[PDB]
């Protein structure tokens, strides 16, 4: 109700809003308008080509680092716990883990934005 | 003309060991002979899925 | 078992079908694979709460934090067929044959 | 002698055939202790003594 | 002496499947390092023209 | 399995026309079987030879199947003997003789009026005696 | 014939009461040949180096002889303990069930009516 | 405690040792034009070790005693009645030529051991990479049918794949007449009969072919047998070289560490030179290979491991 | 391939099969179960070529499938009695969803055409490792669940992996093709035995795998992929051809060979449970087997294969990599039928 009421109202609001952009203006469709555009020319024979890349890598470590950080976010709320030494050392154990990662990242190149 | 040749050398070596080497010739070669090709291995696991789903019903 | 179990199992069956019946594509195939795990996730939180089971609560983020690993790996090994291959149009994917 | 190059075990290699000696003696004098003490167990055991 | 086998007798294996009825001829053997000869060259640096107007030269 | 036992229920000779009919379909189904299996492991080219294959392989299947029924039960009943690996033996080889035909070739079916036939008639053995081909853990 | 006997500790090769079983002889038939089964890993491994097979590096078959025939001698005293316990519930299962083992009455041959079968 | 993964564990790293000194040169070019006396003084002049031309007797030469086996024991075939005759077909051609190109490939599995060891550059005469032109030579000839050809070209990719390139090659180009009076100079009459058509073939398959293919990977020096002559020159530039193109530059430890576990390890360094592919001349009999089995593992040192050999005199063999 | 990563590849798959075999948590079965999967993937892209490649994107795509309909068994036997504890299946698909998938895991059904084709892809090193560590996870989740698997459903799956076993191997001219469809008819043979007593397939499962490791040992010690390849290895290493030959005995088991010894025992307690007909179809087919284990063994030792010039040079070089436990790894999988009565000890 409530909430789903407020996003409702947003998507519908942001609806009208990209109707009025794109209803209102008038055009007069010529076809030389379709040539796309770089700096002054057109992409030539690209802008969809395979993307040879190197920073894949760090897009990957993203999500990889991204579970761990699911794994600790419990922490405010794990941390109202009876055995609180345990769950020190243990979030201590995650933390330190996340570390050891970024570390092996680091120094076998990795993290590195590969070249 | 009909012990030899005829019945041994063309008649009994054809009926076990030849007819058997050549049913599995023939079953060798319709086994294992698969391209490679990911697809169709999927969809051979696909079909196993239901007929021991549904059509065998194993659970059953 | 009411509805919502019914479609939540029925959507993994969809799963089931699109990831495993191969059309061409690897990565629309692994991402039907990741999308088998998310109708998984949705499933197990579903009687984890129904049923007050306090522990079995913190089960489903540890389903999926192995999960996306293999997504993550996936994907991984999809650029590394895909440099030398040029795509990840599995029909070319025929090296491997004897 | 004969081949330049040094045999790779042109020499006695004294500590690993120790430990292989020693060994053996071990496991032969465990294995005989362990027996008579398993005989004498049986029979205290079972009352033959 | 006895017989050993001949060339051919070697031979008649070979080819991939040593047992072949029709599509097997299409079945050429690995080769021994088990890598494939690299296939066309997809080396590219992907030309940029990174012009013409482009402000950012002094125009 | 009830379309197996849709084939047990009705005993050799009494009734051999839905004898016939249940073996029709049992031989309808390991056609379908199979014809799925060469329609996804074998890559056709269009979508009527495709079927066309699946055709000839259920068409064959199903008239090994007929005719095993319902030579089975008129076996059963000229005889009056139901109990008989014979009354299976003629009508699964006369089987194996449609399936040569069916793949022109009729050394292939003698050949198979012996090894259809046979298997015929140890499943009929089986059943008589009461034999296993799938033993529940017992001991 | 068993992993889910009562009181059974995991992981633990030989249990304590099994000592009260006789100790397989030092000079049992199996063991001697399990004794001999380490010769023939010691034979092969200098045919596989190509050293001289007979007599090279007496050291190393000494520990291939005895490390066979140690771990034969624990084996045997767990193989006698598993048959000796097989066979102790045995007895233990049909004592306490009496009806499930009817006593089959003794009838001698002049008693039964075997027919006999002419051969020719 | 050869180079084993323990090694690279407990922290022997090849890349402490690497530096300007670890040139792999090679000098090649015609028959006779000099090269071997290139190679003598280039080693000398730089520090670095220099490898003889690897010819039909290197496996004795580098196991063993050193002493040259039998041909019949070792290669089966000569460069000498290659000469004499190279259009019999018998197989002396091309199995001189297979034997040849694997007798290379073992001396630049040596050289790269040496260097990966001890760090010390390594000179040789001719390579895998080189040896190529003179079986095509000898093909436009005629002397080695079509089919030898294409296998020793599988060979060559099988074989060169996993080794990575030398870092520079002297050339020493000689003009044919030249050859013609060095080889009349020489003395020995198997390299007299040799063909004017085949002398300055060879050097057509190395012009067009070895240099171009090699020079993307490695930096082309070639000379005239007028400089050669002069060592300063030849090593002066060959230490001012940048030395920044090809694999050579760019490989980690990592790759140093395989290397030099493949390159330690002989065996497999020519399993493919086993010729796993039927063809007349490569083929040995099986009747003759078990003869020349039966007349070789009685040789001295060749019946069991080096140390384990009773026959030549080992010791304390029962605690060996 | 850093010797320290490769060793922490090494034990993370150790580990992860030492998971499956020790946990109680169903959750931590199938935790085992991925860490091996994304443990043994880089090892088998050590060689880094495209087949390892093709190998590693098969393997991945068929296991993760597995393990995904796993985690379908588990939620649906979770559903259904709400307890994690690895036992008898209280719903009966669940109990026939978690059979499939884990013998995709394995290669027994129509779920067997990646294994000939990664076990072509890898080394031969790998190869070791997928066809000997890689089951002993599947098939101890395999034996723990052994109360409730449904007896038709393990029976005809096992028939088809060893009958498909052994037709595919006939024309199969790569050794590793031809081990891998081995491995699949010993996967077939364990399997069949596995509903009825598990003590068997255990013992099985120990017969295959000393056998496989004194035969991958055996060929990297010839360092041979083709039969072609092997047949040129009789010159140089007799010795080793020799014991290729006695164990490609070893192999169909022919008596008194250790290979007969699980036939044997998986035979006898078949026809203990009046299962009779079953075990003659093994008992036929092993047969198939023996077919190319023999051309093996014809191409290697029994005859006299014509070698190469060239390789007579490699007379001069000795084999340096010793690759221990070969010498007792071979003699525990040829002569050890008079010691059967030990399986009692795995009871
Ligand atoms: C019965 C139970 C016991 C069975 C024993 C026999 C079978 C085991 C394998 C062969 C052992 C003999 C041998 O020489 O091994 C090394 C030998 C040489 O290693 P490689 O990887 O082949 O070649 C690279 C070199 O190691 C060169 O070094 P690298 O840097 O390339 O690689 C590092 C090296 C290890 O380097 C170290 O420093 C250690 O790696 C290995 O040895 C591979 C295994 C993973 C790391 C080692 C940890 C083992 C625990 O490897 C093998 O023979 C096979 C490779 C895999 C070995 C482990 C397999 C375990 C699972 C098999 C089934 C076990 C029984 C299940 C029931
Ligand atoms: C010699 O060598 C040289 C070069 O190189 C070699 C060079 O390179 C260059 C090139 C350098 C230059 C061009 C220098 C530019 C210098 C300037 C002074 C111009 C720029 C000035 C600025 C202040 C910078 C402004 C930029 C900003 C803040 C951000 C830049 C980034 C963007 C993405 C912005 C781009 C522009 C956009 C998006 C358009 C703006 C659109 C809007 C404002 C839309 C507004 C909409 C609304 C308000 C909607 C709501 C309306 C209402 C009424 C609300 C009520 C309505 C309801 C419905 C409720 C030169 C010249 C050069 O000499
Ligand atoms: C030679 C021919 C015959 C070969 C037979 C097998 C011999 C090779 C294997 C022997 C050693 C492995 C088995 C025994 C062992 O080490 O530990 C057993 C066991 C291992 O512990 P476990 O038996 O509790 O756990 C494993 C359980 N199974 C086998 C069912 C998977 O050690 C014990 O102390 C047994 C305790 C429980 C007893 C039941
Ligand atoms: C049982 C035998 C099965 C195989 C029979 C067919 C192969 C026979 C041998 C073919 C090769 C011929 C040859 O020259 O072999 C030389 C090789 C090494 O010589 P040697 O050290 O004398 O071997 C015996 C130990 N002294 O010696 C051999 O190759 C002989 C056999 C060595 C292995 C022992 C037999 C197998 C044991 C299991
Ligand atoms: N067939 C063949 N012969 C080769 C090959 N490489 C070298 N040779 C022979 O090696 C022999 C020696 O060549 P060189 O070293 O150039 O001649 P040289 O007379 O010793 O004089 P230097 O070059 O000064 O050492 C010649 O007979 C060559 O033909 C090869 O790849 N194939």
């Amino acid at each position: 109700m409530n909430i789903m009421l407020t996003l409702l109202t947003n998507v519908t609001l942001a609806s009208l809003l990209v109707l009025i952009a794109f209803w209102l203006p008038q055009l007069n469709a010529y076809s030389e308008k379709t040539s796309p555009y770089e700096c002054g020319f057109d992409p030539m024979g690209s802008a969809r080509l395979p993307f040879s890349m190197k920073f894949f890598l760090v897009a990957i470590t993203f999500l990889l680092f991204d579970l761990e950080i699911a794994l600790l976010l419990p922490l405010p709320w794990a941390s109202q716990t009876n055995n609180l030494k345990t769950m020190l050392t243990m979030a201590l154990f995650l933390l330190i883990l996340l570390a050891a990662s970024l570390a092996y990242e680091w120094t076998q190149k990795g993290l590195e934005w590969a070249e | 003309k009909s012990a030899s040749s005829l019945l041994d050398l063309i008649w009994l070596e054809t009926i076990l060991p030849k007819t058997t080497s050549f049913i599995q010739m023939k079953m060798s070669i319709m086994v294992s002979n698969q391209k490679g090709l990911i697809k169709l291995y999927f969809l051979s696991f696909l079909i196993t899925i239901m007929i021991s789903m549904t059509l065998f019903n194993y659970h059953e | 078992m009411p509805l919502v179990y019914m479609n939540i199992i029925m959507a993994f069956a969809i799963a089931l079908a699109g990831l495993l019946m191969y059309r061409s594509h690897l990565m629309s195939s692994l991402l039907c694979l990741e999308g088998m795990m998310l109708s998984l996730f949705i499933m197990s939180t579903l009687i984890i709460l129904n049923t007050h089971f306090t522990l079995a609560n913190m089960m489903p983020i540890i389903l999926l934090v192995f999960a996306a690993c293999e997504a993550a790996l996936g994907l991984s090994l999809l650029v590394m067929v895909s440099n030398t291959y040029g795509t990840d149009y599995v029909q070319n994917l025929n090296l491997l044959q004897c | 002698k004969f081949y330049i190059r040094e045999p790779p075990h042109g020499s006695p290699d004294w500590l690993k055939v120790g430990l292989t000696l020693g060994t053996s003696v071990f496991l032969w004098i465990y294995l005989i202790k362990q027996h008579k003490e398993d005989v004498l167990e049986y029979k205290r055991r079972n009352g033959l003594e | 002496r006895q017989w050993q086998p001949d060339v051919e007798w070697a031979e008649q294996f070979g080819g991939a499947v040593m047992y072949p009825t029709k599509e097997t001829a299409h079945w050429k053997p690995p080769p021994w390092n088990d890598v494939d000869p690299p296939k066309d060259t997809l080396v590219s640096n992907l030309t940029l023209n990174f012009g013409p107007q482009h402000p950012a030269a002094h125009g | 399995k009830t379309l197996l036992h849709k084939y047990s229920d009705i005993p050799e000779g009494t009734e051999c026309h839905r004898k016939a009919y249940a073996s029709t379909s049992i031989g309808g189904a390991t056609g379908l079987i199979v014809s799925a299996y060469s329609i996804a492991l074998k890559p056709p080219a269009s979508f009527l030879e495709g079927v066309a294959r699946t055709g000839r392989y259920t068409f064959t299947s199903a008239a090994i199947g007929a005719i095993f029924g319902l030579t089975s039960c008129i076996s059963a009943q000229v005889r009056e003997k139901p109990d008989d690996p014979l009354n299976y033996f003629i009508g699964g080889c006369a089987g194996g003789l449609t399936l040569g035909a069916r793949t022109r070739s009729y050394g292939i079916g003698a050949a198979a009026c012996a090894y259809m036939g046979l298997t015929a008639a140890l499943v009929k053995m089986g059943q008589l005696e009461g034999w296993q081909v799938f033993a529940e853990p017992k001991v | 014939m068993m992993s889910g006997r009562p009181g059974r500790v995991p992981l633990q090769f030989l249990p304590n009461e099994a000592r009260s079983l006789p100790p397989p002889k030092l000079t049992d038939p199996r063991l001697v040949y399990m004794g001999f089964l380490g010769y023939c890993s010691g034979l092969i491994d200098n045919a596989i180096r190509r050293r001289p097979v007979v007599s090279a590096g007496l050291h190393r078959q000494l520990l291939y002889v005895t490390s066979f025939v140690f771990f034969g001698y624990y084996l045997l005293k767990r193989q006698d303990y598993m048959y000796a316990l097989r066979d102790h519930d045995m007895f233990a299962y049909v004592k306490s069930h009496p009806e499930d083992f009817p006593e089959k009455d003794k009838k001698t041959y002049g008693e039964i009516l075997e027919e006999f079968h002419p051969v020719r | 405690l050869q180079y084993g993964p323990l090694a690279f564990v407990l922290g022997e790293r090849t890349t402490r040792k690497l530096t300007e000194t670890s040139k792999v040169i090679t000098v090649d070019g015609n028959i006779c034009s000099g090269k071997g006396r290139l190679a003598r003084e280039i080693a000398e002049k730089l520090g670095l070790r220099h490898f003889p031309e690897a010819g039909i007797h290197y496996a004795d030469s580098t196991t063993g005693d050193g002493k040259p086996l039998d041909v019949q024991l070792s290669g089966n075939c000569s460069l000498e009645k290659f000469y004499d005759d190279p259009k019999s077909n018998d197989g002396n051609s091309y199995r001189l030529q297979s034997w040849l190109y694997a007798s290379r490939l073992l001396q630049y599995a040596d050289a790269l051991e040496h260097l990966l060891s001890t760090g010390q550059g390594v000179v040789l005469e001719r390579s895998i990479y080189s040896d190529f032109v003179f079986l095509e030579a000898m093909y436009r000839q005629g002397f080695i049918r079509k089919q030898c050809v294409e296998h020793y070209n599988e060979v060559k990719k099988v074989t060169a794949c996993e080794y990575l390139p030398p870092h520079v090659v002297v050339y020493v180009d000689v003009p044919v007449p030249e050859i013609q009076s060095r080889i009349q100079k020489k003395g020995n009459p198997h390299e007299m009969k040799i063909t004017a058509a085949y002398l300055q073939d060879i050097e057509n398959a190395y012009k067009k072919t070895f240099l171009p293919e090699m020079s993307e990977k490695c930096e082309v020096l070639q000379y005239s047998a007028r400089e050669a002559e002069d060592a300063e020159k030849v090593v002066e530039d060959i230490e001012y070289l940048k030395c920044d193109k090809g694999p050579w530059p760019d490989q980690d430890d990592r790759t140093f560490h395989r290397l030099r576990m493949l390159v330690q390890n002989k065996l497999e360094v020519l399993n493919y030179t086993t010729i796993p592919v039927y063809l007349p001349e490569i083929t040995i009999g099986a009747h003759q290979s078990d003869r020349v089995f039966q007349k070789f593992t009685e040789l001295p040192g060749r019946k069991y491991s080096p140390g384990y050999n009773e026959d030549v005199g080992d010791k304390w063999i029962w605690l060996k | 391939m850093n010797p320290i990563i490769y060793t922490t590849l090494i034990m993370t798959v150790m580990s992860g099969t030492m998971l499956v075999m020790i946990s109680s948590h169903w959750l931590l079965i199938w935790i085992g179960f991925e860490m091996n999967l994304l443990a043994m993937i880089p090892v088998l892209m050590k060689n880094f070529n495209p087949r390892a490649t093709e190998a590693a994107t098969k393997y991945f795509l068929t296991q993760a499938t597995a393990s995904m309909m796993l985690m379908m068994a588990i939620i649906i036997n979770l559903l259904y009695s709400g307890q994690w504890t690895i036992t008898k299946m209280f719903n009966p698909v669940a109990m026939t969803m978690m059979t499939m998938a884990l013998a995709m895991k394995l290669g027994l059904s129509p779920f067997h055409f990646w294994v000939p084709e990664v076990t072509q892809g890898i080394s031969l090193q790998a190869g070791l490792l997928l066809l000997t560590w890689q089951k002993l996870a599947p098939l101890s989740v395999l034996c723990q669940i052994s109360q409730s698997i449904n007896p038709n459903l393990m029976l005809t799956m096992a028939m088809l992996s060893i009958l498909i076993g052994g037709w595919g191997g006939l024309n199969q001219t790569q050794l590793r093709k031809i081990m891998a469809y081995s491995s699949i008819a010993h996967m077939g043979w364990m399997t069949a035995v596995l509903p009825y007593n598990t003590t068997m397939t255990i013992l099985n499962l120990l017969i295959y795998i000393t056998m496989t490791l004194a035969m991958f040992m055996l060929l990297i010690h010839s360092s041979a992929t083709t039969t072609l390849s092997l047949s040129h290895t009789w010159n140089k290493m007799p010795v080793i051809t020799s014991l290729m030959m006695v164990t490609l005995l070893s192999m169909g088991g022919l008596p008194p060979l250790s290979g007969f010894m699980p036939k044997w025992m998986i035979i006898q307690e078949m026809t203990k449970n009046e299962s009779i007909i079953m075990p003659t179809l093994m008992a036929m087919t092993a047969l198939l087997n023996l077919y190319f284990y023999m051309r093996l063994a014809y191409s290697s030792s029994l005859t006299m294969f014509p070698s190469t010039n060239n390789m007579k040079m490699k007379w001069q070089f000795e084999h340096t990599k010793q690759m221990k436990l070969l010498p007792t790894m071979i003699v525990l999988s040829t002569l050890v039928l008079p010691m059967t009565p030990a399986l009692s000890s795995l009871n």
